[PDB]
C-alpha cells in the first residue's frame, strides 16, 4: 500500500468490468455461473472443459464455454494517468508518471488537472505471461 | 549498498589469473564474486543477511576502454568499459527477480524461479495438479528488481570526422538505478551482450541481433 | 535453329496449356484458330517477301524494292548482335490479313510460332552466325486503340497500342526464372525452371535419397529483370467528362530501363487482367480483377513530334540523301526564315517570336565547363513573351507543346512548388513510398511551357530561378537529399500589370516581374497591341480566312540533324562583336525604366549566336550570327521604340 | 558420400598457390607479409589487388570476376588455410578476402539481373549507414520434437531454418530452437547509397539501393561520401505482395488432401508448402574506396603527421614547396576562382573561410567558434552562385543548398526507423554533411524563417540536437556558412545600411563574419574587362585555366593545414588590440556612416 | 470442420458424427480356414488363416 502525490493528466471514459461472470457450455447448455474475477487489471482464462458429466451421453466439446453477457456483475471502471507533481520533478529531469486504476466509486472523483494524493496497490498487470525485444521480466506497473 | 566495487588494477595486482578470466567469462565470473562477497560480508557482519542476501560486486578502473563505435561481435559475451552521453532512461521498472506463480487450475504456489535477463522463465507443470494449463505470476509472493534502460550515445565531441554518433542500449540492474540522467557523461561497464530475445527472425531483413549492455558499474563524469 | 539458346518471353507471360483439338469427330490450339503449323508457314511466306510498295524513306537500310524488307532485317541482326526483329503489324495486315487478326487476337500463341518461323529462316542462312540467344520477334503498331477506357474484358490478353507520356519507372525488379537448389546433406545440385510461373521443389534428392533436404539457393539460381512504368495515356478519343488515366505497364529484360520519365511513347503490348489480394498476407482475391500491359515494343517515333534525344543519337538516322537535302537547303539564303515560317503556321507573323523560338528548339551549344570550376552552364534558350491579351501567346506555348517532345505545359496557379520539383508518394501496387518528379524534372531535356507566368505566385516562381540558372532541381527533404536534372528550357508567357500594357508606364514597371527573374530569360518578346488599322485588317483575314480553307519532316529531319553534328564555337572575330555588342547593350539598358543588362545577357547573346549558327549547319560561330542575335535581342524588348527616358508607342 | 564444386576447388587451391607465390617488384612474396598482420585480433581480412591477381593468373581472374559469389567462400577457405599454417590463430577465426583494383567499373543502371553473384565495381553516394549489427551467418538449431541438433545451417541474407529435422522417422520443419551461442556471427552494415548525379539519365530520379558491409569494411563508408563499392549483385528475399500474386515455390511431391482435410485455402497453401518468390536487388560489397581519393598512400585519428605519412613523397614535396611559397595568397585565389573577374577581397575571404580558424573551449565550458562564415550579397548576375558553386565543386564536404528547396528535416536532421533491430538510424542533412565542410546556402534571403531557425541554431552552437521519433541524439555541425543573399528590391541602395538592404534577422547577421557586398557598378572598363573574361572562357574552354597549382593540390595542402593550430604571440596580441581600436574608430561621429557598426 | 467459412465463430475440435442411415454398407463376413488334412506335415499342427 503506497501513498504518492502528483497531478491528474488524463481520465479515461469509465467503462465496465465485470466482478463475477457466468459462462454457459455450447452443447448442453450449462451454466458456472458467479464466478469472481480478481480486481485490477487482471484477466481470466474460461475452463477449457465442461464440469456436467453423464457418461451415456457423449462429451462436451473442448472449449465449451460462452461468457453470458446479461448475467454478470458488472463495476465501474476508469483508468487515470498520474504525472509527478511539477514542484517535486527534480531540476533538469523529465517528469515521471504513473498509471492508476479506479474503481466504483472512485471513478470521477478526480479531473484531469487536480492535484491528487493516491493510496493504492502498487501492482503489475496480470494479463496472461504473454505479449512478447528488449526487456524481458518487464509487466506494465500501476497503482 | 549492497554493492561492492572493486578496483581492477588492485585484482590483477594481487591475482593476475582472475583478472585475465574476468573480462572473458564475466557472466560466470561475475557471479561467483558476488557469492564471494556475500560470504566474506556475512562472515563481518552476521546480521546483514536480512538487509541484502545479495552482494553486487562493480569492477572498476577496466583498462578495455573501447568507443561506441568499435564494438563488434568480437566483444559479445566480454565485459567491456565504454564511455558516452545518456540521451534517454526509462523509469525504474519492476522486474521479476525470484517468481512465484500461481496455478490457476488449483491454486498452488509454483515455487521461486530465477528471472534470467536471456529468457522469460516458463513453468513447465503444476508440482500438485499437474496441469500444464495457464499460469499467472503471484505478485504477492515474487519478489522483484529495479530495472532501467538508458541510452547511450557517444560524446559528440569525440565523433569528429564528420559522422554519426552511435549508441547503444544499457540495463542499469538494482543499485544502478537512477545512477544516470539524460545529459550526464559517463562511464560505461558492461558485458556487451547479444542473447536474449532480439535476433530479426521476422523476416523483416537480413538475420541481425541486436545487442544491449549488461551495466555493471557506471561512473559519471563531474562533481557532486 | 543452331544450338543458339532460345530465352525465355517474359513479356507474354506464363505458358499456358497449349492443347492441341482437332475440329473433326484442323489441329488448332485449343480455344483459338490457329494451328501452329499454318501460322508459321505463312510468317515464313510474310518474311521472305514482303515489299512496302508505298514507303521509300528513313530506311537507310532498306532496298524496298528488294524482295524482302524484313529479310534485310535478318541480314542487319546477322551484322549486329542484338537478336530482335520489329516487324510493324500494319504490313501483316497488308499481306495476310487473317494473320494479323489472329496476332492481335492471340499473342501469346502466335508470337512463339513468329519466333521459331523467324528463327529457322535466319538460321537457314547464316548458319556460322553466333547470338547470344535466338531472335524474339515484336510485332509492334496494332492497330491503334484511341481511348484505353473504350477496352472491354473482350480484350483481355490481347495485343494493343498505345501512346502517353511516362510518369515513373521503377527500380529494377529480380524475376526468378530458374531455381538453384543443394542438398543440405551431400551438397548435389539441380536446376528448376519455371513453368507456368512457379517451380516445383525437388523435395527429394536424386543423389542421397533424404526427404526435403534440397534447399533453394537464390543467388546460384537465375533471374530476369523486370520494371513498372506509370504512363499517362493520352487517349485520341477523349469523352465528354473523362478524366487523364494512368496505366500500369510492365517492362522485361531489354526494354527494363528503355524509357525515361517525361518521355512519349507508343507502347504495343499485351493486355493483362490480374488478380488482387484482399491483404498482402492472405490468398483470397477480388471479383474485379486490375489490368496492366505487358510491353512487347517501344516505339519513340512520332509523326507531329521532333525527334527524341534516344533517336538522334541514333548514328543511322538519316540516308545520305536526306543529309544531301538538308545540307543544300543549309545553303539557302533564307533558311533561318523558311524554318522560322514552317513554326505555328496557323499564327499570323510573329515573325521575330518565331525566330525566337526556332532558335529555342535548335539551343545553344553545350559545354563542358568541368575542369574550369565554373559549374555548368546553360545551353538552353529562355524566351518569355510579354504582352496584351488576345494576342496568341497560349496560341504559341500550345504549338511548342504539342511539337517538341519531353515538354510540359503549366498554367498559372494550377501548378505547385513541389509538384513542379518532386514529391513523395505511396505506389498503390507495392504499398511503397516512391519519388515522383514534377512538371520541371518531367521537361528535363525539353521545353516548359509557363503559361500565365505572371497569374503566379512568387513561392512556386522561385523554383524557376535554380532551374534557369543551375538546370539542376536541389532537394533537400525529410529524407531524401539530392540534384535533380531539370536542363529544360522555358517557354513563359505573361500578361502586364494591369493585365493590358498601358502605355504611360515604362516597361519595368509594367512587366512587374523581379528584375532578378527577367535577367533569367534571354528574349522578353513584348507582344504589343498597336491601334493600327491595317494589322487589323491583315489579322482579320487571316482569322476568317482560317475558317473555311516548308514540310514538317524535312523540318523534324534538319533540327535532328543540327542537334547530332553541329557543335557551334566561337570564332576570333565572332568574340570580338560579342564584347563589342554587350558593351553597348549594357549602355542601352542602363537608362531610366527599361530592362537592364547584366552579365548574364552576354551570355544570352552567345547562346543566341550559337543556336543561329547551328541553324545554318555552320560548326562556327560567326559575325552574323552575332548580328543576329544582338537584332533578335533588341526586336523583342523594342528597343528601337523605346526612349532612354521613357515608355514606348508602336510600329 | 559429398559433391565437390570442381571449378570453386579448382579456384581455391590456384588462389592459394597465387596468395602463397605471387610477388612484387621487390621479389618478396607480398601477400604473406600482408597477412602476416593479419593474425591480430579486429583484423580478418586480406585485400588483394585484382590487377595482381590478373597478371598471376588471367584464368583465374577470369573464373574469379565471372563466379564470384559461388567461389567466394572457397578464397575464403584458401585465405585460412594459408594464414592457418604459417601462424598461430584462434582456431574458429573466419577470414575474409576483399578484392580491389577491378579496371571496369559499373553504372547502378547497369546492375541487372545478369550481374547477379558475379564481381563488379560500382561508385554511388552514400545516403545513410546504419549501425552495426552482429549478423547470423550459420546457426546451429535445436529440433525441439527430437532433441537433435542440426549444425551449421546458411543464412542466406534471411534468417533461414533447417529445411528438415536431421532425424529421418522426425520431419520437423517448423519447431527449431537457435542455440546463438553455438552460432557463428560477422559484423554487419547496411548502408543505403544512390547513383551519382552525373550518372543520371534525363527526367529520372537517381536510383537507390542499399549495400551490405561485413567484417572489416563495415564502417569504412561514411554518409555524404563518394564511394567506390567492389563487390556482388544479390538478391535477397523480400516481402512483397497485394500485388498479382506470381511466382510461386511449391512442393513437387504429388500430394492430395482427403475428406476434410483437403489440400484447399490456408491449409492447402500450408501444406503443399508455397511460398511466394519476391526478391530485391542489394550489393554486398567486399571493399570500399573513395571514388576521387586525396591521397596515394593510405586512408583513425588526423594529425598533421598522420596526413604527411598518408601522402607520396610526390605529393608532399609538392604540399611543402607551396607552403614555402611566397604570393601563395594570391596563388590559391587565382587557382581556385579561375573564371572570375574582379572580386579580389571575395575570393580571398572565401579562401580564408576555407582554411577557417582554432576552435577553442573555455575554462567554464563555452565554446569560442573558430569558422568563419561568409554572407556575399549584391545585385542580379555578380557572380553569387558561381562563387558557392565552385566551393562546392572545389570542396570536399560541401553541401550546395537553395532557398526554398529546402525543408528544415532536409537541412539539419531526420530520425528513421532501423528495420533491422530496435535501433533508430538518423537522416543527415545538409547542416551535417558539410561539418567541417563548407554549406553553401544559395537565395539566402529567400530561406524559410522557420529554417532559418535551424541555420541560426548550427551557426550558433556548432551542432544539432534531435528529439524526434522516440531518440533524443545531439549532433554535430562544425560547418561555414557560405550565402548569397540578394538585396531587397534587387539591388543595393548604397543610401542605406546592410540591415536596411537585406532582410535577414539580425542574430543571423550577427553570425557572419565577413559581409561582401558586390555592387553592380555600370563601368565601362569593367564591362569591357568581364565581356573579354567570359567571352574567352566560352571560346577556349579548357584553355583559358592556367592555374598555379592543380585543384587536388589544394585539395591536399588544405587538408594538411586544416591540422595545424596556430597560436597568438604576445606581439600578434598587441597588434590585435591596436587594429581593433583602430577599427572601433573608423565608427564615430563626424566622419561618413559605415555599412555595419563594429 | 472444414466448412468453417460460412461463419466466422468456430466449430469444436472433433464435431462430426457418424450418419448411420447415410452409410452406404455392404455385406461382411469373416471365416476361418484350416490347412487341408493331406497338406499338413506329419507330427505337425495344422496352420490357420
Ligand atoms: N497574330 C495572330 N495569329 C493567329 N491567331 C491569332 C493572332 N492573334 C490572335 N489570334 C487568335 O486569337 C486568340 C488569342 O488567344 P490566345 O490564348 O492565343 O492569346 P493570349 O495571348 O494567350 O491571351 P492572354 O494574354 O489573355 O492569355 C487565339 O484563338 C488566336 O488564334
Ligand atoms: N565578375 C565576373 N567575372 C566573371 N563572370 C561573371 C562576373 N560577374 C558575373 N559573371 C557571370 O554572370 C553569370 C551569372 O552569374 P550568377 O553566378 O548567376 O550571378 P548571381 O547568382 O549573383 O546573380 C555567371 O555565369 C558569371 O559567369
Ligand atoms: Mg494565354
Ligand atoms: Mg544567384
Ligand atoms: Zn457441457
Ligand atoms: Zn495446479
Ligand atoms: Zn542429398
Ligand atoms: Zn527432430
Amino acid at each position: 500500500l503506497v501513498k504518492i502525490p502528483g497531478i491528474i493528466i488524463a481520465a479515461s471514459a469509465v467503462r465496465a468490468k465485470a466482478t463475477r461472470i457466468s459462462i454457459q457450455c455450447r452443447s448442453c447448455r450449462n451454466t458456472l455461473t458467479n464466478i469472481a474475477m480478481r480486481p485490477g487489471l487482471e484477466g481470466y482464462a474460461l475452463p477449457r472443459k465442461c464440469n456436467t458429466d453423464q457418461a451415456g451421453r457423449p462429451k462436451c466439446p473442448l472449449d465449451p464455454y460462452f461468457i453470458m453477457p446479461d448475467k454478470c456483475k458488472c463495476v465501474d471502471f476508469q483508468t487515470l494517468k498520474l504525472q509527478e507533481l511539477p514542484d517535486a520533478v527534480p531540476h533538469g529531469e523529465m517528469p515521471r508518471h504513473m498509471q492508476l486504476y479506479c474503481d466504483r466509486y472512485l471513478c470521477d472523483k478526480v479531473v484531469p488537472g487536480n492535484r491528487v494524493t493516491i493510496m493504492g496497490i502498487y501492482s503489475i498487470k496480470k494479463f496472461g505471461l504473454t505479449t512478447s525485444r528488449v526487456g524481458v521480466g518487464i509487466r506494465s506497473s500501476y497503482i | 549498498r549492497e554493492s561492492l566495487v572493486v578496483n581492477y588494477e588492485d585484482l590483477a595486482a594481487r591475482e593476475h589469473v582472475l583478472a585475465y578470466f574476468l573480462p572473458e567469462a564475466p557472466a560466470e565470473l561475475l557471479q561467483i564474486f558476488d557469492e564471494a562477497a556475500l560470504e566474506v560480508v556475512l562472515a563481518m557482519y552476521p546480521k546483514y543477511d536480512r538487509i541484502t542476501n545479495h552482494i553486487h560486486v562493480r569492477i572498476s578502473h577496466l583498462p578495455l576502454v573501447e568507443e561506441l563505435r568499435s564494438l563488434r561481435q568480437l566483444h559479445l559475451n566480454q565485459l567491456i568499459r565504454t564511455s558516452g552521453v545518456v540521451t534517454s532512461c526509462t523509469g525504474v521498472l519492476p522486474q521479476l527477480s525470484m517468481v512465484k506463480y500461481n496455478c490457476n487450475k488449483c491454486n498452488f504456489v509454483l515455487g521461486p524461479f530465477c528471472q534470467s535477463q536471456n529468457q522469460e522463465v516458463k513453468p513447465g507443470s503444476c508440482p500438485e495438479c499437474q496441469s500444464a494449463g495457464p499460469f499467472e505470476v503471484n505478485m504477492e509472493e515474487t519478489i522483484y528488481q529495479n530495472y532501467q534502460r538508458i541510452r547511450i550515445q557517444e560524446s559528440p565531441g569525440k565523433v569528429a570526422a564528420g559522422r554519426l554518433p552511435r549508441s547503444k542500449d544499457a540495463i542499469l540492474l538494482a543499485d544502478l538505478v537512477d545512477s544516470c540522467k539524460p545529459g550526464d557523461e559517463i562511464e560505461l561497464t558492461g558485458i556487451y551482450h547479444n542473447n536474449y530475445d532480439g535476433s530479426l527472425n521476422t523476416a523483416n531483413g537480413f538475420p541481425v541481433f541486436a545487442t544491449v549492455i549488461l551495466a555493471n558499474h557506471v561512473a559519471k563524469k563531474d562533481n557532486k | 535453329v543452331r544450338g543458339t539458346p532460345v530465352r525465355q518471353r517474359p513479356d507474354l507471360g506464363s505458358a499456358q496449356k497449349g492443347l492441341q483439338v482437332d475440329l473433326q469427330s484442323k489441329l488448332v490450339i485449343w480455344g483459338t484458330d490457329v494451328n501452329v503449323a499454318a501460322c508459321k508457314e505463312n510468317f515464313q511466306r510474310f518474311l521472305q517477301r514482303f515489299i512496302d510498295p508505298l514507303a521509300k524513306e528513313e530506311e537507310n537500310v532498306g532496298i524496298d524494292i528488294t524482295e524482302p524488307l524484313y529479310m534485310q532485317r535478318l541480314g542487319e541482326i546477322n551484322v549486329i548482335g542484338e537478336p530482335f526483329l520489329n516487324v510493324n503489324c500494319e504490313h501483316i495486315k497488308s499481306f495476310d490479313k487473317n494473320l494479323y487478326r489472329q496476332l492481335i487476337s492471340y499473342p501469346q500463341e502466335v508470337i512463339p510460332t513468329f519466333d521459331m518461323a523467324v528463327n529457322e529462316i535466319f538460321f537457314d542462312r547464316y548458319p556460322d552466325s553466333i547470338l547470344e540467344h535466338q531472335i524474339q520477334v515484336r510485332p509492334f503498331n496494332a492497330l491503334k486503340t484511341k481511348n484505353m477506357r473504350n477496352l472491354n474484358p473482350e480484350d483481355i490478353d490481347q495485343l494493343i497500342t498505345i501512346s502517353g507520356m511516362v510518369i515513373r519507372t521503377s527500380q529494377l525488379i529480380p524475376e526468378m526464372q530458374e531455381a538453384f537448389f543443394q542438398c543440405q546433406v551431400c551438397a548435389h545440385t539441380t536446376r528448376v525452371e519455371m513453368d507456368r510461373g512457379r517451380i516445383a521443389e525437388p523435395s527429394v534428392c536424386g543423389r542421397c535419397h533424404t526427404t526435403h533436404s534440397m534447399a533453394l539457393i537464390h543467388n546460384r539460381s537465375l533471374f530476369s529483370d523486370k520494371q513498372m512504368i506509370k504512363l499517362q495515356e493520352s487517349p485520341e478519343d477523349m469523352p465528354a467528362g473523362q478524366t487523364p488515366h494512368t496505366v500500369i505497364l510492365f517492362a522485361h529484360n531489354d526494354l527494363v530501363d528503355k524509357v525515361q520519365p517525361g518521355d512519349r511513347v507508343n507502347v504495343t503490348g499485351i493486355y493483362r487482367a490480374v488478380p488482387i489480394r484482399v491483404n498482402p498476407r492472405v490468398s483470397n482475391v477480388k471479383s474485379v480483377y486490375k489490368t496492366h500491359i505487358d510491353v512487347i515494343h517501344y516505339r519513340k517515333t512520332d509523326a507531329k513530334r521532333l525527334h527524341g534525344l534516344d533517336e538522334e543519337a541514333e548514328q543511322k538516322l538519316f540516308s545520305e540523301k536526306r543529309v544531301e537535302l538538308l545540307k543544300e537547303l543549309s545553303r539557302k539564303p533564307d533558311i533561318y526564315e523558311r524554318l522560322a515560317s514552317a513554326l505555328a503556321p496557323s499564327i499570323y507573323e510573329h515573325e521575330d517570336i518565331k525566330k525566337g523560338i526556332l532558335l529555342q528548339l535548335f539551343g545553344g551549344t553545350r559545354k563542358d565547363f568541368s575542369h574550369t570550376g565554373r559549374g555548368k552552364f546553360r545551353a538552353e534558350i529562355n524566351i518569355l513573351l510579354c504582352g496584351d491579351p488576345g494576342t496568341s501567346k497560349s496560341q504559341l506555348l500550345q504549338y511548342v507543346y504539342n511539337l517538341v517532345p519531353r515538354g510540359q505545359y503549366t498554367s498559372g496557379k494550377g501548378s505547385s512548388a513541389v509538384g513542379l520539383t518532386a514529391y513523395v508518394m505511396k505506389d498503390p501496387e507495392t504499398r511503397q513510398l516512391v519519388l515522383q518528379t514534377g512538371a520541371l524534372v518531367l521537361s528535363d531535356n525539353g521545353i516548359c511551357c509557363i503559361d500565365e507566368f505572371d497569374k503566379m505566385n512568387e513561392s512556386t516562381r522561385s523554383v524557376l530561378h535554380e532551374v534557369m540558372e543551375q538546370q539542376t532541381l536541389s532537394i533537400a527533404k525529410a529524407g531524401i537529399i539530392c540534384q535533380l536534372n531539370a536542363r529544360t528550357s522555358v517557354l513563359a508567357a505573361a500578361n502586364p500589370i494591369e493585365s493590358q500594357w498601358n502605355p504611360k508606364k515604362t516597361t519595368i514597371e509594367n512587366i512587374q516581374l523581379p528584375h532578378t527573374l527577367l535577367s533569367r530569360f534571354d528574349l522578353i518578346f513584348l507582344l504589343l497591341d498597336p491601334q493600327d488599322e491595317a494589322y487589323d485588317r491583315r489579322l482579320a483575314h487571316h482569322l476568317v480566312a482560317l475558317y473555311y480553307q516548308l514540310d514538317m519532316a524535312v523540318l523534324k529531319d534538319y533540327i535532328a540533324y543540327a542537334h547530332s553534328t553541329i557543335m557551334p564555337r566561337l570564332s576570333e572575330e565572332a568574340s570580338q562583336a560579342l564584347i563589342e555588342a554587350y558593351v553597348d547593350m549594357r549602355k542601352i539598358g542602363s537608362s531610366r525604366g527599361m530592362v537592364s543588362a547584366y552579365p548574364r545577357q552576354l551570355e544570352s547573346l552567345i547562346r543566341l549566336a550559337e543556336a543561329h549558327a547551328k541553324v545554318r549547319l555552320s560548326n562556327k560561330v560567326e559575325a552574323i550570327d552575332v548580328e543576329e542575335a544582338k537584332r533578335l535581342h533588341r526586336e523583342a524588348l523594342k528597343q528601337s521604340a523605346t526612349d532612354p527616358r521613357t515608355g514606348i508607342v508602336d510600329i | 558420400l559429398e559433391v565437390r564444386d570442381e571449378v570453386a576447388e579448382k579456384c581455391q587451391k590456384l588462389f592459394l598457390d597465387f596468395l602463397e607465390e605471387f610477388q612484387s617488384s621487390d621479389g618478396e612474396i607480398k601477400y604473406l607479409q600482408l597477412a602476416e598482420e593479419l593474425i591480430r585480433p579486429e583484423r580478418n581480412t586480406l585485400v588483394v589487388s585484382f590487377v595482381d591477381l590478373e597478371q598471376f593468373n588471367q584464368q583465374l581472374s577470369t573464373t574469379i570476376q565471372e563466379e564470384f559469389y559461388r567461389v567466394y567462400p572457397y578464397l575464403c577457405r584458401a585465405l585460412k588455410t594459408f594464414v592457418k599454417d604459417r601462424k598461430e590463430i584462434p582456431l574458429a577465426k573466419d577470414f575474409y578476402v576483399a578484392f580491389q583494383d577491378l579496371p571496369t567499373r559499373h553504372k547502378i543502371r547497369e546492375l541487372t539481373s545478369s550481374r547477379i553473384g558475379l564481381l563488379t565495381r560500382i561508385s554511388g553516394q552514400v545516403v545513410r549507414t546504419h549501425p552495426v549489427h552482429p549478423e547470423l551467418v550459420s546457426g546451429t538449431f535445436l529440433c525441439l520434437d527430437c532433441q537433435t541438433v542440426i549444425r551449421d545451417v546458411e543464412q542466406q541474407f534471411k534468417y533461414t531454418q533447417p529445411n528438415i529435422c536431421r532425424n529421418p522417422v522426425c520431419a520437423n520443419r517448423r519447431r527449431f530452437l537457435l542455440d546463438t551461442n553455438k552460432s557463428r556471427f560477422v559484423d554487419f552494415q547496411k548502408v543505403r547509397i544512390q547513383e551519382t548525379q552525373a550518372e543520371l539519365p534525363r527526367g529520372s530520379i537517381p536510383r537507390s539501393l542499399e549495400v551490405i558491409l561485413r567484417a572489416e569494411a563495415v564502417e569504412s563508408a561514411q554518409a555524404g561520401d563518394k564511394c567506390d563499392f567492389t563487390g556482388t549483385l544479390i538478391v535477397v528475399p523480400d516481402v512483397s505482395k497485394l500485388s498479382t500474386p506470381g511466382a510461386r515455390a511449391e512442393t513437387n511431391s504429388r500430394v492430395s488432401g482427403v475428406d476434410g482435410y483437403e489440400t484447399e485455402g490456408i491449409r492447402g497453401l500450408r501444406a503443399l508448402g508455397v511460398r511466394d518468390l519476391s526478391y530485391r536487388l542489394v550489393f554486398l560489397a567486399c571493399c570500399v574506396a573513395p571514388t576521387n581519393p586525396r591521397f596515394g598512400g593510405k586512408e583513425e585519428e588526423q594529425t598533421a603527421e598522420s596526413i604527411k605519412n598518408q601522402m607520396t613523397v610526390k605529393e608532399w614535396e609538392k604540399v611543402f614547396e607551396m607552403s614555402q611559397d611566397k604570393n601563395l595568397y594570391h596563388n590559391l585565389c587565382t587557382s581556385l576562382f579561375p573564371t572570375i573577374h574582379g572580386n579580389d577581397e571575395v575570393k580571398r575571404g572565401v579562401l580564408l573561410m576555407l582554411f577557417g580558424g582554432v576552435p577553442k573551449t573555455t575554462g567554464e565550458g563555452t565554446s569560442l567558434r573558430g569558422d568563419i562564415n561568409v554572407c556575399i550579397v549584391g545585385d542580379p548576375s555578380t557572380a553569387k552562385s558561381q562563387f558557392l558553386k565552385h566551393v562546392e565543386e572545389f570542396s570536399p564536404r560541401a553541401v550546395y543548398t537553395s532557398g526554398k528547396a529546402s525543408s528544415a528535416a532536409g537541412l539539419t536532421a531526420a530520425v528513421v526507423r532501423d528495420e533491422e533491430s530496435h535501433e533508430f538510424v538518423i537522416e543527415a542533412g545538409a547542416l551535417m554533411l558539410a561539418d567541417n565542410g563548407v554549406c553553401c546556402i544559395d537565395e539566402f534571403d529567400k530561406m524559410d524563417v522557420r529554417d532559418q531557425v535551424a541555420i541560426h541554431e548550427a551557426m550558433e552552437q556548432q551542432t544539432i540536437s534531435i528529439t524526434k521519433a522516440g531518440v533524443k541524439a545531439t549532433l554535430n555541425a562544425r560547418t561555414s556558412i557560405l550565402a548569397a543573399a540578394n538585396p531587397i528590391s534587387g539591388h543595393y541602395d548604397r543610401s542605406k545600411s546592410l540591415k536596411q538592404n537585406i532582410n535577414l534577422s539580425a542574430p543571423i547577421m550577427s553570425r557572419f563574419d565577413l559581409f561582401f557586398i558586390l555592387v553592380d557598378e555600370c563601368n565601362e572598363v569593367t564591362d569591357y574587362a568581364i565581356a573579354r573574361r567570359i567571352v574567352d572562357l566560352h571560346s577556349r574552354i579548357e584553355e583559358s585555366i592556367d592555374r598555379v597549382y592543380s585543384l587536388d593540390d589544394i585539395r591536399r595542402y588544405l587538408l594538411f593545414a586544416r591540422q595545424f593550430k596556430p597560436k597568438i604571440s604576445k606581439e600578434s596580441e598587441d597588434f590585435i588590440v591596436e587594429q581593433y581600436k583602430h577599427l572601433r574608430q573608423r565608427d564615430g561621429s563626424g566622419v561618413t556612416k559605415s555599412s555595419w557598426r563594429i
